[PDB]
């Protein structure tokens, strides 16, 4: 019970607005760490949802939070013979949100978008988008990689083909130690789904205010397939990054994709040209393996392993009956250029429609025995069915399994508390890595506190 | 010698049948004066008692009415009137037969997709929905039928959000039209207008969405969990019959819309007959839908185009009890699954009692399908069509009655047809008619005499 469950910080945004839906560690520039959380339903002045991102310094007490200020008004522009437009109605601003080095990033993914042309258009559609900030400065900036200009009739005499318009870039998100943005595009050409990648430099440079569509010279895009495999896939539903070819010079990302193969669902990891490495496929249907993804080396060996949530997998019982519990799998790296296997462990979840592997997060070596450890959380989980988030320590044949400890939660029925977690950084500047989770659904953020020792309460 | 009729010291018959049902009594005027009249009728009989003058009522059970089984007015129980003749605390034991005769009551209701790729499926859709009313009348005549409609949920980017013409024909873009899109659509309550629902079906006309994947699933959830609108009746077996050419939407797909609140499994489309939660809540995940088919005992069939047969057969594994047959334009496959579905059916004859005397008090043996006797027992379960099962009911009495003349109620839970027993009290003997009072004989006309005794 290392994690501090009694001295708890709360922070919480308006009512209605799902703050602490998304939300990271920022460290300014660069010594002191703040909380970026994301509302996604939080309304602009005029009362319709857009979104919104709050920046929340450290203090003990917790409370309210100032709000990241965002271009929330439409775009309308002419440029040549067509009109370009945007929709930031119902766009999930704070959706997801990412920081790095001294830069936030935030993303809509339901961003709507459109052109005319005459009698015709592209069709209105959720193209998404994300917005950077660099909140000292106060610069801004945006990146909308599936905005196009092709008129609808076009893409029926493709067969619609390199179709972006559904994109909803930045459902998910990362950026590599670098500074390159990667977006999970899950809606991507025609609901395959895609990933862009662009560095965070050169969103800020090319960057041009009124311009609305404008390709960024270093961006990179993944592809479309006519293979039935990845159709209605959701390629990019969830997103990661790490090293796992032995090189370390190249960063390789890791991509989820819950409904691949008709809804059996799969994990891949490519290379930074979207050439792929290894396939991880799901054990059951309609599981959802691959909704969430996690990168860290659990077992002091030197080499990033591979964990993946199946939140909605149901396990064997008594009498034939299946029940609904979810699941997480770890992949150990092996040595050489040998490729992953079969699962080294699975840990799954106990209470019913708990949604166990919803979110995994790295919490670093919290108790500093030379072994990073893991937080899972399981949104609806626990006795009370309130939410419940489990922490699993690492170890030389990886993880261990049963939990340390279990953080039940502190907010009513239907919180959702660890949708969103968070750890690997040290807030308070103890020397030991603590924990964020939010809960959407009561509109907060919980922060967890690591105790200098192995301690309990 | 000596028994509990001759130690009580009896005044008259009337209390020497009190004593016990085994008792006899002596009216022979013959008889001398030390031997008692209150006694066995062996030791009556030994004692020179005259045949024509022993008072010895016996219990007994008439059968009134005793009409035979039905083959293939219904008779599922026999008999089903009887007279029931009781001396104080005596008890006489009868028989009954009980027969699952009638056909079962089975509720269909059919799902359709709707949407635009179900425009070359369509008739096969609409044919298949009235052979689905052929097949099962010719099996049951107690049926009831009813269905509703399904596309996905009306949002983006499932939805065609533009043009503005768009949104009343989907259909806009290709200069054609179609309805406009919706969730799910409940049509027709289920009813035994069997006329009515073949016009409905034949009328139905697909919408259009963008994505292959449609939105049965939340259909499948709000046919389970609206008992009301949908109306299924509780004694009633229930068939859910759902029909695709298309891969479908899972949980946690809604989060392309938007949508993150889990599916609560309770039921959302009331007045206007429109699934109100489908643009805020999440698809159910395949365990929910487990769970509410079995809480609300209904058996999904899914009848899929050969494209995806398959891909249904999996799912059918992960929500035991589900059947999948192939949609075309021949049904032979689909409605064989309606056909094994009621071969499943199984009933249960379970005896209740109505209106029974505080007085009487029954005991019952059964002997089901498995022929044992087993006491204490009043319900045989496991029951096809045709099959029969026998109960012995013995009805004893506590004391005598003066109300003499009542009748109570065996009847089968479920069934209509009953066993009425009629009871009658005989507490009284045969010689207590020729009684004559203030006689002379008695004490100067003050004692009655009756049966060879003074009062
Ligand atoms: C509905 O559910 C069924 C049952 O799960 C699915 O059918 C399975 O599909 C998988 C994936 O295609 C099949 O796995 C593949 O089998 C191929 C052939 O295997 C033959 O030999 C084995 C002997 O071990 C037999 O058991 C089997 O019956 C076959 O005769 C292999 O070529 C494949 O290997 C390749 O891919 C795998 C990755 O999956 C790699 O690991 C390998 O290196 C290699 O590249 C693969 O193993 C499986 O056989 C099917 N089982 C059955 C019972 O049919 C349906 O696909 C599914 N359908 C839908 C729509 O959901
Ligand atoms: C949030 O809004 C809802 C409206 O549905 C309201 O009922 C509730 O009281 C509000 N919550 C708080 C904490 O005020
Ligand atoms: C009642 O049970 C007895 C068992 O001794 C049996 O002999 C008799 O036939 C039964 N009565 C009737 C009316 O069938
Ligand atoms: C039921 O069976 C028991 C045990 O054989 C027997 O004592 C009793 O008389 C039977 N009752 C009837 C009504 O047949
Ligand atoms: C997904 As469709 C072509 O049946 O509306
Ligand atoms: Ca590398
Ligand atoms: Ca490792
Ligand atoms: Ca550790
Ligand atoms: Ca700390
Ligand atoms: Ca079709
Ligand atoms: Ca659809
Ligand atoms: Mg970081
Ligand atoms: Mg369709």
């Amino acid at each position: 019970l290392n994690l501090d469950p009694v001295q708890l910080t709360f922070y919480a945004g308006p009512n209605g607005s799902q703050f602490g839906f998304s939300l990271d560690f920022h460290k300014d520039s660069h010594g002191r760490v703040a909380i970026v959380v994301g509302a996604p339903r939080t309304l602009g002045p005029s009362q319709e949802e857009t979104g919104g991102v709050f920046l929340c310094p450290w203090r003990a007490e917790g409370g309210q939070c100032p709000s990241l200020l965002f271009d929330l008004r439409d775009e309308t522009r002419n440029v040549g013979s067509q009109t370009l437009q945007t929709f930031k109605a119902r766009q999930g601003l704070g959706a997801s949100v990412v920081s790095w080095s001294d830069v936030i990033v935030a993303c809509a993914p339901w961003q709507h978008w459109n052109v005319l042309e005459k009698t015709e258009e592209a069709e209105k559609t959720p193209v998404g988008s994300c917005f950077l900030a660099q909140p000292e400065s106060g610069r801004r900036a945006e990146y909308s990689p599936c905005r196009g200009n092709t008129l609808s009739r076009i893409y029926v005499e493709n067969d619609f083909s390199w179709d972006k318009r559904y994109c909803e870039a930045g459902f998910s998100s990362v950026v590599t130690q670098a500074g390159e943005l990667v977006l999970g595009a899950p809606g991507g050409y025609y609901f395959l789904g895609l990933l862009a990648q662009a560095p965070v430099a050169d969103i800020f440079s090319s960057y041009r205010p009124g311009i609305l569509l404008w390709h960024v010279s270093s961006q990179s895009l993944s592809f479309d397939s006519s293979n039935p495999e990845y159709f209605d896939g959701y390629w990019g539903y969830s997103v990661a990054v790490g090293e796992f070819d032995g090189d370390l010079n190249t960063t390789e990302y890791v991509v989820g994709a819950p409904t691949w193969s008709w809804t059996l669902g799969a994990v891949e990891i490519l290379d930074s040209y979207y050439q792929r490495l290894h396939r991880l496929r799901g054990e059951q249907m309609a599981s959802y393996f691959g909704h969430s993804v996690a990168v860290t080396d659990v077992n002091g060996d030197g080499r990033h392993d591979l964990l993946v949530g199946a939140p909605l997998y149901m396990e064997s019982r008594a009498d034939r009956k299946l029940a609904e519990v979810g699941r997480v799998y770890l992949f150990l790296q092996p040595r050489g250029p040998h490729a992953l296997g079969a699962p080294s462990l699975l840990l799954t979840g106990t209470q019913l429609y708990g949604r166990f592997g919803s979110a995994i997060a790295p919490l670093g070596d919290l108790d500093r025995d030379g072994y990073n450890d893991i937080a899972v959380a399981a949104p609806y989980g626990g006795p009370s069915g309130r939410g419940q988030v489990l922490v699993f320590l690492g170890q030389s044949e990886g993880l261990r399994s049963r939990p340390s400890q279990v953080l039940d939660s502190p907010f009513p029925t239907g919180s959702a508390f660890g949708f969103s977690l968070r750890g690997a950084v040290d807030i308070d500047d103890n020397g030991y890595p603590d924990l964020i989770v939010g809960a959407y659904g009561a509109n907060q953020v919980a922060v967890y506190r690591a105790q200098p020792v192995v301690k309990a309460s | 010698g000596p028994n509990i009729c001759t130690t009580r010291g009896v005044s008259s018959c009337q209390q020497c049948l009190a004593v016990s049902p085994m008792c006899a009594w002596c009216s022979d005027e013959a008889l001398p004066l030390g031997s008692p009249r209150c006694d066995l009728k062996e030791n009556l009989l030994k004692d020179n008692c005259a045949p024509e003058s022993i008072e010895f009522p016996v219990s007994e059970a008439r059968v009134l009415e005793d009409r035979p089984l039905s083959d293939k007015q219904v008779t599922q129980v026999s008999p089903q009137r009887i007279a029931l003749r009781l001396r104080p605390d005596d008890s006489k034991n009868f028989s009954i037969q009980v027969r699952q005769v009638e056909d079962y009551p089975v509720d269909i209701y059919y799902l359709m997709d709707l949407s635009y790729s179900m425009k070359d499926d369509l008739w096969s859709i609409q044919n298949l929905g009235t052979k689905l009313a052929t097949q099962m009348r010719k099996l049951t005549s107690n049926l009831r039928i009813g269905f509703g409609a399904f596309v996905d949920k009306p949002v983006s980017p499932y939805m065609y959000i533009s043009p503005p013409e768009a949104l009343e024909n989907p259909c806009y873009d290709m200069k054609t039209t179609c309805l406009p899109m919706f969730g799910y659509k409940h049509v027709l309550t289920l009813t035994d207008q069997v006329t009515r629902f073949n016009e409905e079906v034949k009328k139905q006309s697909v919408s259009r969405n963008r994505d292959a994947p449609e939105g049965g699933f939340d259909a499948i959830m709000q046919a389970t969990v609206c008992d009301e609108k949908i109306g299924w009746r509780n004694d009633a077996s229930h068939l859910l019959v759902f029909t695709t050419d298309a891969k479908t939407h899972i949980a946690l797909d809604g989060r392309l819309a938007g949508i993150v609140q889990p599916n609560d499994g309770q039921c959302h489309v009331g007045s206007d007959n429109h699934y109100s939660a489908s643009t805020t809540m999440d698809y159910p995940s395949l365990g929910l839908m487990t769970e509410k088919l079995s809480q609300k005992n209904i058996n999904l069939i899914f009848a899929v185009t050969e494209n995806v047969v398959n891909l249904y057969q999996n799912y059918s594994e992960l929500i035991p009890g589900t059947t999948v047959g192939v949609l075309s334009m021949d049904s032979s496959n689909v409605l064989q699954l309606i056909v094994d579905a009621y071969g499943k059916i199984r009933s249960k004859v379970e005896l209740e009692v109505r209106d029974l005397p505080e007085e009487l008090s029954l005991s019952f043996n059964a002997t089901c399908l498995n022929n044992e006797v087993i006491p204490g027992l009043k319900s045989c379960m496991g029951l096809k069509i045709g099959d029969t099962v026998s109960f012995s009911i013995e009805a004893k009495v506590r004391g005598c009655p003066q109300e003499k003349e009542k009748s109570f109620t065996i009847k089968p839970v479920g069934f209509k047809d009953s066993l009425i027993v009629q009871v009658t009290f005989d507490c009284d003997c045969a010689c207590q008619a020729q009684a004559e009072p203030n006689s002379h004989r008695c004490n100067n006309g003050n004692g009655t005499f009756e049966c060879g005794v003074c009062r």
